[PDB]
């Protein structure tokens, strides 16, 4: 059963997308593998949460809102839903070799990191040096007045 | 934990070098120079772990004790030392006790006015607290000290079975003082011994011979009592006027020692020739603690001057100067062998005896007793409070620390370190910047906890050697006094195990009498030098106190250094207290465990009053900070994290397979020994009570959510460990023993080492 | 709040069962079996 | 993953802004280093909170409340986001620059100051990195000859 808190928002969201264009109705019917009739898929959404999710992946425009709210009230489907919906990210031909050149470089940062502290520190310390000189003067002067 | 390279001291140890101490920063000191052999058989040490309670109620103005509280103060609070403190004390004295108007007021405050009263019959006795309350009103003075020294004064003089009752009392705490005397610390030890010449006058029979005429003759007349008193306060004050200059007394008596030690003393200038009495000097000839002082003098002053007469006079100061340091000060004369006995040493060996790294540590036996007191006030806006001891909270805490004191003992860290320095090096020592030396000093780190000073400020001062002036003057003392306390503890140590030492003048271009620096003669079989000195001829001589340590054979600590707990239960219950407020900290602990079960998030927050099993939430209670315990466990967390930084650093270097599995076996082999310590901590009753309560709130939180699957799941391979640990890190945090950010990282070590998943077995200590 | 995060990501020492099976049964609920009629 | 609670806060915020003006593509690519397309940058937001926080601060019309919401909902990103976003305040001609603006900066110096040492030490360390590379080689060569 789909939880009402979700379903309240979910059902009209889908129905709106259907009324927007018919072209999606055929798509979701293919992905979910349900009868092409708009009344059919809407009967399926209510029945299973897993199904409800795949529909909201097919339409991301208006539907993204409910989907997240579905995800909240159902941590269960979260794992299963993540698997059923997947697309291999196209990899660039240059990428893996292009990464090979930075081997020398990153090992240099991590030598500097360990010395300073956490990476957060080094990002700070780097700015402190890059920082304008006057500021060093400013801080010295406040200490001249007594301020710490 | 301090970490330095013995080869180059100039860079990393510089403040701990001797060439800094005597103030030549350009170059190292040549062994070759005039040399005058001598023997150090004695030294001045403030006692380690001296904690006592001193009742100031009633009695008599015990002369010595009240001097020490001037000393204990001017040291504690900066203030530009004691000379101010003293002369102000005369002001105040010349403001009030020398002023008869205020005396008459008290008499009006106690009996009545303009009447004839009769002693002990129509005269009612009054508690000392009362007349004190009036001193606050009458005398608007800065320090509560000034009032107590006057209070017990008036208590003494007017009491031939008189106005004061025996019952009332106060008490005060004997705090840790800097152990080895700094130069200024001598100056004060003279002046503090000035003021008990003052006090022993107000306690004197000449002040007493007032009472001697009033004993059996009764006290009838209010003025003719008070006036008869007020004079006797000024007369005993006229006499006490005057005093020697500590600035001059010290400066001289060092210098006329300084001419004794130094190899270059032209024929005439030596003491034995122009001094009448050679006794006094003989005893202070051999004294070490003065030497390191004498170095402090010449560094700061830049010169030396006498301005005392050459014999007759300097033979009547010294025997009095022997007294000042003998008693008044917390500093007591000790045979030098037995002052540093508790220090110990262990080396990371390779072949011939040549150390890869050498570690010097202070041996402690973990001090576990925690008294949790609470404030109680009969009076408004008064520092002085009763403090209630609360048994059983002590016994919950001490029930927890009983297992803790077993596994955190400091003797077990150093066997852990050396084992690392062995696995890690894999290679000849000469390279990688020569040998290194690491040392750490809980007892020094302690001193910054009591002052709530970050110990990380000093240990960053040494390497650079120079202090930052941007901080306030009361901090610079606290830093520069502590930067010293290392340097003293080093040289008392090195001299203890290498009895043979020699003194030598320094050389510089322009206008300097110069300074004295020791040069040790140490013989040991190593065919290779560490630090840099010749190691030629089968013996080696070095200026630096550190290099003279490394050559030592391993040492076992002779005696545990044990901290007696401050004992409140005895004297606190019936009596007011001192500035308790900062010495202890408030008792509250607010922390929330979390876990996720059947893909459903659960949370149980827990507070401090429940964990003990106290129904009431009571914030009125506070915990006395056990800094010696926070010192050790802070150290352990420092070293432990320092390991895993090196191993994972030492692993990626090797680039060889047979070794990597020695290291990857070392990381894991710690992370279980760790994961067992924490869990064994969890079993402790404070441990247990956090466990039971952590689950119980989740079960009952769950049953409402409507599913009981818990009971099976929270006892599992993981989530029984997870909650077990988190209870083990809470108990450390709910005490002072660790900082919640430090535990958060200490977790992340168990994350990667994956020691957790590979155990799957719990031990219950019931 | 204390952070147990780091300690949370772990793996369990793996092992292989001698006779494989019983895998998808991890979570299921069979609803009860009725008794026979009585007379 | 990005918390779903803050997700519904950030996604309409960044999207509305992207559709409001195309010019905001200059911010995403500059710091975050996201791909040129508007669709891919959206996936980066969903992926990482740090990435998301740098999307929220950069587009400032509707964003601030949304950004502060992200902060509390995922508190680990606090130290990271506040640091990785820093803008130098230049200089005030008047003596009283104060903590008005420069507050964040004079704090920043002290951390850097604390680590290195006395305030002087840092300014020294500042310069050592500013020194021409050659000087290093010089110091090394005068070491090689056996001078120190």
């Amino acid at each position: 059963m789909l939880l009402p808190v979700v379903a309240r928002a979910a059902v009209p969201a889908i129905e709106s997308a259907i009324a927007a264009t018919p072209g999606l109705v055929s798509r979701i019917a293919a992905a979910i593998g349900s009868k092409v009739s708009p009344s059919a898929i809407l009967a399926a959404v209510k029945s299973n949460p897993v199904v409800a999710g795949l529909t909201l992946a097919q339409i991301g425009s208006t539907g993204y809102d409910a989907y997240q709210q579905l995800l909240e009230n159902h941590p269960e489907v979260a794992e299963m839903l993540k698997d059923l919906s997947f697309k291999a990210d196209e990899i660039q031909p240059d990428f893996i070799g292009n990464l090979g050149q930075y081997r020398e470089e990153l090992e240099l940062v991590e030598d500097a990191a360990r010395f300073v502290g956490g990476m957060s520190n080094l990002i700070r310390l780097r700015q402190a040096l890059e920082l304008d000189i006057k500021y060093y003067g400013l801080k010295m002067q406040l200490n001249d007045m007594g301020y710490r | 934990m301090f970490n330095l390279k013995v080869k180059d001291l100039n860079g990393s140890a510089r403040g701990l070098t001797q060439a800094f101490a005597i103030g030549e920063l350009k170059n190292q000191l040549s062994v070759g120079a005039l040399q005058l052999p001598l023997q150090f058989t004695r030294t001045f040490s403030a006692s380690m772990t001296s904690e006592l309670l001193w009742e100031v109620g009633k009695g008599n103005i015990d002369p010595v004790m009240y001097a020490r509280l001037f000393f204990q103060y001017a040291q504690a609070g900066g203030a530009l030392s004691v000379d101010e403190l003293v002369n102000q004390f005369t002001e105040y004295h010349q403001s009030t006790a020398c002023n008869p108007e205020i005396w008459r007021k008290l008499t009006a405050y106690i009996t009545g006015s303009s009447n004839r009263a009769i002693k002990a019959d129509a005269v009612g006795k009054v508690p000392p607290t009362a007349i004190l309350e009036q001193l606050r009103t009458l005398a608007p003075s800065e320090h509560e000290l000034f009032h107590h020294i006057t209070t017990d004064f008036v208590c003494h003089v007017l009491s031939p079975l008189g106005f004061i009752l025996p019952d009332a009392a106060y008490v005060y705490r004997v705090g840790r003082t800097a152990t080895y005397p700094n130069f200024y610390a001598l100056v004060d030890c003279v002046r503090a011994s000035d003021l008990r010449r003052m006090l022993t006058a107000l306690s004197s029979v000449d002040s007493k011979m007032l009472q001697a005429t009033f004993k059996a003759k009764g006290a009838l007349a209010p003025a003719l009592i008070s006036q008869h008193l007020a004079n006797a306060a000024t007369t005993a004050f006229e006499r006490s006027r005057g005093n020697f200059d500590a600035n001059a007394v010290v400066s001289s008596v060092l210098t006329i020692l300084g001419r004794l030690w130094s190899p270059s003393t032209p024929k005439e200038l030596d003491p034995s020739a122009r001094l009448r009495n050679t006794n006094g000097i003989d005893q202070l000839r051999s004294n070490l603690a003065l030497f390191i002082a004498y170095q402090d003098m010449v560094k700061q002053r830049g010169r030396a001057e006498v301005i005392f007469s050459d014999e007759e006079l300097s033979s009547t100061i010294i025997p009095w100067f022997i007294e000042a340091m003998s008693e008044v000060s917390p500093f007591k004369l000790r045979p030098i062998n037995e002052t540093t006995s508790y220090i110990g040493q262990t080396s990371a060996i390779d072949h011939m005896g040549q150390p890869s790294h050498v570690v010097v540590y202070e041996d402690w036996q973990f001090a576990k007793e925690i008294t949790a007191f609470t404030p109680v006030k009969l009076a408004n806006n008064s520092n002085q409070r009763f403090l209630d001891v609360e048994p059983g909270i002590s016994d919950r805490m001490s029930a927890t620390l009983a297992p803790i004191g077993n596994t955190f003992a400091v003797s077990a860290f150093v066997k852990n370190r050396t084992a690392v320095y062995e696995a890690v090096s894999q290679r000849g020592t000469v390279n990688s910047n020569g040998a290194e030396m690491t040392l750490g000093f809980p007892s020094v780190v302690e001193r910054d906890y009591a002052l709530d000073r970050d110990p990380m400020v000093a240990i960053a001062a040494l390497r650079t050697g120079i202090v930052d002036e941007s901080l306030e003057a009361r901090a610079s003392n606290d830093l520069k006094r502590s930067m010293f306390n290392y340097y003293a503890a080093v040289m008392h140590y090195a001299v203890a195990h290498n009895p043979e030492v020699v003194v030598s003048e320094h050389q510089g271009v322009a206008a300097e009498q110069g300074s004295l620096y020791l040069v040790w003669n140490v013989r040991t079989e190593l065919r290779i030098p560490v630090g840099y000195n010749a190691i030629e001829g089968g013996s080696i001589r070095t200026p630096e106190p550190l290099e003279a340590i490394a050559y030592n054979k391993p040492i076992q600590p002779s005696e545990v250094l044990q901290a007696k707990v401050l004992d409140l239960a005895n004297h606190t219950t019936s009596i007011h207290i001192w500035p308790w407020h900062e010495a202890s900290t408030e008792f509250a602990y607010e922390d929330a465990y979390s876990v996720t079960i059947r893909n459903k998030r659960y949370t149980a927050e827990v507070k401090e009053f429940e964990l003990l099993g106290l129904g009431q939430r009571r914030e009125r209670v506070r915990i006395l900070k056990p800094t010696v315990a926070h010192a050790i466990i802070q150290m352990w967390y420092s070293w432990f994290v320092e390991d895993d930084r090196t191993l994972a650093a030492a692993r990626r270097t090797s680039r060889d397979d047979a070794e990597k599995l020695a290291i990857d076996g070392r990381r894991m082999q710690n992370a279980v020994t760790l994961l067992r310590k924490i869990e064994m901590i969890g079993t402790t009753g404070i441990g247990a009570s956090a466990v039971h309560l952590a689950q119980s709130r989740i079960v009952d939180q769950m049953a409402g959510r409507g599913l009981i699957d818990d009971s099976s799941d929270l006892h599992v391979g993981i989530n029984r460990h997870r909650i077990r640990i988190w209870a083990g890190l809470a108990v450390l945090q709910m005490m002072g023993l660790l900082s919640r950010s430090e535990a958060e990282a200490l977790t992340k070590v168990l994350g990667d080492s994956n020691a957790l998943g590979m155990v799957v077995a719990t031990t219950d200590i019931d | 709040p204390t952070s147990m995060k780091a300690l949370d990501h772990t793996s369990i020492a793996s092992v292989a069962p001698l006779e494989r099976g019983s895998v998808d049964t991890d979570d299921r609920n069979s609803a009860p079996r009725r008794g026979a009629n009585f007379s």
